[PDB]
């Protein structure tokens, strides 16, 4: 569908680095990633959810990645050796990657991040519940009603019915 | 006038006074129908058309019902079949433009010699 | 005479649908309207 | 293939024009041929049903041609367009009928029944009328017709009004 | 062309399914079977359409549910009929 | 590739269905076309729930009437002819070397499996026929189905009141 | 949709039967069109809702997007046929499975 | 409701069915509705206690299922390739769905099962079929806007409705020819108007209705039955049969006020040429009703010896010759109806 009037983004405005990581290695880090950055989320698919044209999305796209790109970093100069083990388990041990069967490592991984960074575990569903949030795109498009000016009228029951003219105006009044 | 105006050629301006016969005509044709159905019945029957005046009162009562409930329904059907018409004349004069009446010196028609 | 203008008008009106009158055939958004609903009903409602 | 008889001259383009009649000649000759041959003939056979179908077809085209030419002639010589014209045309086709059937006085009568279609038809080309004109009028109810609703869901307001812009 | 690449084979199917329920059949078992595999085709034309749409989808059974009842009233009639003559051949017709 | 050899076994099987003329070997044919029309069916769909649904209502329980009541068997079995088989067979083949050659996508539909919807689409990552078979209980598009079980409530009282003529 | 004549309270099973409307890209063109059906009734709307039908029929349609494709496609071979493609150039680049 | 408790349940279902159709928003919906009559119908139809109503069945069935499945399959293509119900304009997409429509509902072309049907219905579910199941695949056809075809249909719709009349002897069959021939009128008149349309139909369904429920009351199947019914007075036996005239609407019968308004609109719309044709063959039809009504015109006939007395129901006696003394007397109505305007 695409014309070459219309715009378009720059290779070097696309050109950014991307995460690389597996399955494994984003399902294990997901819940200390998750409450780190969800502003970033956040504002950028949130004005992706109300607005899909994604060419204006690009620059917090960028930022988002890049949020995720920080605190993996973060990961890999304190936390190598737990975070990895708790990588080994989550796919070793199950072909559906759930949570449930190496817990021991989840709770030493978490240990180790309670040493570093001291933060906490977010809870059972800290990201399931709505995200009600600021306005920082500040794009909420316009609600309109649209206007036919010359659709089909019909009688109102205000217009006045004068009693008929000549009966029935049939051929013999009748 | 000699303005040939289609709305107030269709205007209800009057001068439609109904015959005694006007309205009482639906009800004396709808009992009558009624009335001539129950002989109808008892002819057939081999009964006496006279007999059971039961069946005459009652098909007369339910026929000049009916014809006053109907006359009433074409009464306001009629009303608002002019409503809309001239609903839809002052809706587009410019469709309508009013006509000007004229007369036959200023006409030349051709006739027919018998001769 | 009004005979004849009642059916000129009858011509038009017709010809160019314009009055919701006899020469009409009305549509009806109500019931996609109403899958709309059906739709918005069920969207907020999704997950528990 | 595609073209009108009646939207030329009477009396140029002959093979246009037959043309323009013979495919509603032949529409004719084997939609009756394929109604016929289920029905009476049911020659068990494809040859057979060919014949048939040839039998059936054949004559409805020495009617065309015959009324074509005969006319298309008149309007060559004679020189004029004229339900006389047609008559003869009727005549020739009834003639040709008479010759097929080989029943003489059969062909005769319809000689002259054609020439009153013939005629009939030059009327409708001359007087600016038709047999089957377009519709002026096409109601689709009493006055009520918006009025006639009776269904029980509630419909929300509507996204669109009739009302003038306000900008 | 769109219709001769995509519903196309529904064409030629459905076409050939009408042929068969009105060619020479010792009884009517081969026409009730011919419009069967007609139905067949009929849901193929179908859901292709209601594949259109994205939740239309659904309609599949109101169509099969229809259709299986002309089925069975069609064997209802056939099985009734060789009790009635003891034979619904079509030597009776 | 699948779908066309799809399209081939289902071309083949038609050529079978229009041939045969056993009842038991029409029967036959039409669980072929089945089990065919099922599996291509859905591979056009978001998935194989209608498949599975109507190869157990159709195939599975529907088309037993037709077998059986077509048991008349014609008093005896097939006589199959090997070459309607090699046919079968060599129109097999060249159909599925062509459909070897054919254009890899043009040949193809364009429906929408949940795989070709695009990864953004939030709504795909729900159950299957959860968002599908939704409306179908719903209001108010689920009265109809009410009207369905009915139908066939309806259906036994017509069955009971046909295959009950004195026996 | 073509208007059943009566309106009785049996429309009521029906008209909502199948919908265009929900959760389809398309649905938004079928807003667009059927406000201004119910604007200009069923025969003067069908003389002006050109650009909406137009539309409105692309979108679950895809005739004219799709065969652009097919003649694009074809045009492709074409050109192989006529021999200027050849086993390398004869396709494009494949795009990125996780794209779309 | 002619002998079991189970007449009322298929019919019900059946006016459900058709309902759905004449009410339908989308094609598939009638289509639907349309399914839904066939089921309802056919287990009147084939009456278990005779063999002729068992043969009509499947004849009955076999047309009707495979109407059915043709008006489907043309409307997903119609609505495929407009991806709209409502086309923007009648196509080759188009025809399939009336010739469906016209086959169901037996007009010109495609009639040839409906005489057959004839034989096996007794009377009220002749009658049955005659009036109601010919209303849905008509709406429908208004839905629909060929001219050609249902012009086609149209002057098919007399020429055999008629000449084939002429040929019948059981009643039956006549009913069907009859029928056809008025069918030429309703699908003209709708191809006009549709206002019109409904009058006619109803009026048509008046009338046909009383007409073979005395049928069904004196259970008269052949000509020489109607020579032979007796009749105390043979009077009655005439003034009974005024409605057969009624068939043509002739003035003074209330046959002609559908008529006359079926000719009023159409000729507004000047199709005169196809006026002349329709009602050319109006004659015929009006031809073979006299040649019932040697009956009773002329009185004092030769008849059987055995009979003595004749006897009929109550109710439906009561209510027939009600509905026939408005045959007789109908026109002087011309006030009550407001419809037509």
């Amino acid at each position: 569908v695409i014309t070459n009037n219309t715009t378009l983004p720059e290779e070097s405005e696309l050109n950014v680095q991307e995460l690389n990581l597996s399955s494994a290695a984003l399902r294990a880090g997901a819940f200390h990633l998750g409450k780190q950055c969800e502003q970033a989320n956040n504002e950028f698919m949130l004005c992706r959810q109300e607005l899909d044209d994604p060419r204006a999305c690009l620059a917090e796209g960028k930022a988002v990645t890049s949020c995720a790109l920080d605190f993996f970093r973060k990961v890999k100069k304190t936390c190598h050796e737990e975070f990895t083990q708790y990588a080994t388990c989550l796919d070793k041990s199950s072909g559906t990657m759930a949570f449930s069967h190496c817990r021991k490592t989840q709770g030493v991984f978490d240990k180790c991040i309670k040493d570093n960074f001291d933060w906490d575990r977010p809870s059972y569903g800290y990201f399931s519940r709505a995200k009600v949030i600021q306005s920082a795109r500040e794009a909420p498009k316009k609600e309109e009603k649209v206007s036919y000016p010359d659709a089909t009228p019909g009688l109102p029951e205000d217009y006045p019915k004068p009693p008929a003219k000549y009966g029935s105006r049939f051929h013999w009044l009748e | 006038s000699a303005v040939n105006d289609p709305l107030e050629l269709l205007t209800n301006k009057g001068t439609h006074e109904p015959s005694f016969l006007s309205p009482i005509w639906n009800p004396i044709a709808c009992g009558v129908a009624g009335v001539g159905a129950a002989i109808f019945i008892n002819w057939g029957f081999r009964k006496p058309v006279f007999s059971g005046i039961q069946k005459h009162i009652a098909f007369g009562a339910i026929g000049v019902g009916a014809g006053a409930y109907f006359d009433q329904k074409r009464n306001e059907y009629l009303a608002k079949r002019d409503a809309v018409l001239r609903h839809y004349i002052e809706l587009h004069p410019d469709d309508f433009p009013v006509k000007e009446r004229k007369t036959y010196g200023q006409v030349l028609e051709s006739w027919v010699p018998v001769r | 005479q009004i005979r004849l203008l009642e059916d000129e008008v009858r011509r038009k009106m017709s010809e160019r649908n314009d009055y919701q009158a006899y020469y009409y055939r009305p549509s009806v958004a109500k019931y996609h309207r109403i899958s709309k609903e059906a739709a918005d009903e069920l969207e907020a409602l999704r997950g528990d | 293939l595609r073209s009108k008889y009646y939207d030329h001259p009477d009396g140029e383009d002959a093979f246009g024009k037959i043309v323009a009649t013979n495919k509603y000649a032949v529409s004719a000759g084997v939609a009756w041929s394929m109604f016929d041959v289920l029905t009476l003939s049911k020659p068990q056979g494809y040859l057979p049903t060919l014949g048939r179908f040839a039998y059936n077809t054949g004559p409805l085209m020495g009617m065309a041609t015959a009324f074509t030419l005969t006319t298309l002639v008149a309007t060559n010589a004679r020189g004029k367009d004229d339900k006389i014209n047609y008559l003869i045309g009727g005549f020739a086709a009834g003639g040709v009928f008479g010759a097929w059937k080989h029943n003489h006085v059969a062909g005769l009568c319809a000689g002259l029944f054609l020439g009153i279609a013939g005629v009939i038809k030059k009327m409708s080309i001359e007087q600016g009328w038709e047999f089957f004109p377009n519709t002026p009028i096409k109601q689709y109810g009493g006055l009520n017709i918006a009025g006639n609703d009776w269904t029980i869901m509630a419909d929300p307001p509507k996204n669109w009004t009739t009302e003038k812009p306000k900008e | 062309m769109i219709m001769i690449l995509y519903w196309s084979l529904p064409m030629i199917l459905f076409i050939l399914g009408l042929f068969c329920f009105v060619s020479n059949r010792k009884h009517l078992l081969s026409m009730l079977l011919s419009l069967e595999f007609i139905v067949l085709m009929l849901f193929f034309m179908l859901f292709i359409y209601l594949n259109m749409l994205n939740y239309e989808s659904y309609f599949s059974m109101m169509f099969l549910t229809f259709s299986v009842c002309e089925g069975a009233l069609g064997l209802s009639i056939l099985v009734s009929m060789i009790r009635t003559h003891g034979n619904d051949y079509f030597q009776s017709f | 590739m699948i779908q066309l050899m799809l399209y081939s076994l289902i071309i083949t099987t038609s050529i079978i269905f229009l041939n045969m003329i056993h009842p038991l070997a029409l029967g036959l044919t039409l669980l072929i076309q089945t089990i065919f029309v099922c599996l291509l069916t859905g591979l056009m769909t978001k998935s194989f729930w209608y498949s599975y649904i109507l190869f157990l209502i159709f195939l599975g329980g529907m088309l037993v009437l037709f077998i059986y009541v077509t048991s008349l068997a014609s008093n005896e079995m097939f006589n199959l002819s090997m070459k309607l088989t090699l046919f079968s067979s060599l129109i097999l083949i060249f159909m599925l070397i062509l459909s070897f050659i054919m254009d890899k996508t043009s040949s193809s539909l364009f429906l929408m499996n949940n795989d070709m919807q695009s990864i953004i689409n939030m709504n795909s990552y729900f159950m299957e026929n959860s968002l599908s078979l939704n409306k179908l209980y719903n209001f108010p598009t689920n009265f109809i189905t009410i009207l369905l079980m009915n139908y066939l409530l309806i259906t036994l009282i017509v069955i009971v009141k046909i295959t009950k003529l004195f026996k | 949709s073509l208007t059943p004549f009566l309106r009785l309270p049996l429309t009521d099973l029906t008209g909502c039967l199948i919908n265009h409307q929900t959760y389809d890209k398309c649905g938004k063109f079928e807003m667009k069109m059927m406000e201004c059906f119910e604007a200009y009734g069923l025969e003067r709307g069908k003389r002006e809702c050109a650009d909406l039908i137009s539309d409105f029929q692309e979108c679950v349609g895809m005739q004219k997007q799709l065969m652009r494709f097919h003649a694009m496609r074809n045009e492709r071979y074409k050109q192989w046929l006529k021999g200027e493609r050849k086993g390398q150039e004869f396709f494009a680049d494949p795009p990125r499975v996780d794209a779309y | 409701m002619f002998n079991n408790s189970s007449k009322i349940l298929f019919i019900t279902i059946m006016i459900i069915g058709t309902l759905i159709t004449v009410t339908s928003n989308s094609w598939l919906g009638a289509w639907m509705g349309l399914e839904i009559n066939l089921l309802s119908f056919i287990p009147l139809l084939s009456d278990n206690n005779n063999l002729m109503s068992t043969e009509a069945s499947l004849k009955y069935f076999l047309t009707q299922v495979l109407a059915s499945t043709v008006l489907l399959f043309s409307s997903i293509l119609l609505m495929l390739k407009n991806n709209m119900n409502n086309e923007i304009n009648e196509s080759f997409t188009s025809m399939i769905i009336m010739s469906a429509l016209l086959l169901k509902s037996g007009a010109a072309p495609f009639h040839f099962w409906f005489p057959n049907m004839m034989e096996g219905l007794t009377w009220m579910n002749a009658l049955m079929l005659m009036t109601w199941q010919k209303i849905a695949p008509l709406m429908l056809i208004s839905y629909l806007n060929i001219k050609y075809l249902l012009l086609i249909s149209v002057i098919l719709s007399v020429i055999i409705g008629a000449i084939g009349g002429l040929n019948q002897t059981s009643l039956r069959k006549l009913m069907a020819f009859s029928s056809i021939n008025h069918l030429g009128w309703m699908l003209s008149s709708l191809m006009i108007s549709e206002s019109i349309w409904l009058i006619y139909f109803f009026f048509y369904s008046f009338l046909s209705f009383v007409l073979t429920f005395m049928f069904n009351i004196f259970k008269l199947f052949h000509l020489n039955q109607l020579f032979s019914w007796f009749v105390n007075s043979k009077i009655l036996k005439f003034t009974l049969f005024m409605n057969f005239l009624s068939l043509g609407g002739l003035p003074p019968f209330l046959g002609f006020l559908p008529k006359w308004l079926v000719i009023q609109q159409l000729t507004l719309c000047n199709q005169y040429f196809m006026l002349t044709l329709m009602m050319m063959s109006t004659l015929i039809t009006l031809f073979f009703y006299l040649r019932i009504c040697y009956s009773a015109f002329m009185m004092n006939y030769f008849e059987n010896n055995w009979i003595m007395k004749m006897n009929m129901n109550s109710i439906n006696y009561n209510m027939y010759m009600i509905m026939t003394f408005f045959s007789i007397f109908g026109l002087f109505l011309i006030s009550l109806f407001y419809f037509m305007f």
